[PDB]
């Protein structure tokens, strides 16, 4: 791997009240808007709730931050 | 001391290619997946 980026991270996201973990990879922070992708590759994935786990609220988690998640429910219905 | 110094953020491309900055605990928390347990459990877990 060479050539980089700066981006801004979070341990998690909160959504709901909810604390939201990636699976795989890492939230990154692009030029205003987040996504999820690996470590070794940047290639931004829309943050959506089967690429991601939640676990406990929004209490204990030291960093995060505000977000939202896409559920494939709301076009789909 | 430049080693350690180094390893402390450098992370996973230390020894491999271009140094990169990664925030410490985020660091752990992936090692921490490395062996098997969940992520989240550092965080939750991470003063003690
Ligand atoms: C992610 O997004 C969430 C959601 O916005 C943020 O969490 C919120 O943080 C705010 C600020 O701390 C909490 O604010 C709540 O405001 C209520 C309204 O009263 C205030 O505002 C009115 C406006 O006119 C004033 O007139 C009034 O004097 C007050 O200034 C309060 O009622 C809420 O109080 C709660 O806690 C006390 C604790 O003893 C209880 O007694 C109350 O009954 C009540 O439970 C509170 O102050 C807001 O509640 C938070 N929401 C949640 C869900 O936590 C996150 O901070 C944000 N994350 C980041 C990183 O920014
Ligand atoms: C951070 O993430 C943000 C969210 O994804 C990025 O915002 C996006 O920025 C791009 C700019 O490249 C916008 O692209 C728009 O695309 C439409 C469609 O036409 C284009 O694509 C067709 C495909 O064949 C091509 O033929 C055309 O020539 C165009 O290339 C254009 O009409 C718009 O003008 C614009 O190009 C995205 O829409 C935009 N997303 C959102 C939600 O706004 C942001 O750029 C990222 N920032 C960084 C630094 O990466
Ligand atoms: C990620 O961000 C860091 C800083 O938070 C970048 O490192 C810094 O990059 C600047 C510009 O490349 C370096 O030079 C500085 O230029 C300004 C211009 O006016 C000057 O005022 C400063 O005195 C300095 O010359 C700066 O030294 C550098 N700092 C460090 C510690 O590296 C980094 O390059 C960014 N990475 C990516 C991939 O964008």
């Amino acid at each position: 791997p060479s050539q980089e980026r700066n981006f801004t991270t979070a341990p998690a996201i909160c959504h709901e009240g909810k604390a939201y973990f990636p699976r795989e990879g890492v939230f990154v922070f692009n030029g205003t808007s987040w996504f999820i992708t690996q470590r070794n590759f940047f290639s931004p994935q829309i943050i959506t709730t089967d690429n991601t786990f939640v676990s406990g609220n929004c209490d204990v988690v030291i960093g995060i931050i505000n977000n939202t998640v896409y559920d494939p429910l709301q076009p789909e219905l | 001391a430049a080693l350690v110094s180094g390893t402390a953020t450098a992370g996973w491309t230390f020894g491999a290619g271009a140094a990169l900055q990664i925030p410490f605990a985020m660091q752990m928390a992936y090692r921490f997946n490395g062996i098997g347990v969940t992520q989240n459990v550092l965080y939750e877990n991470q003063k003690q």
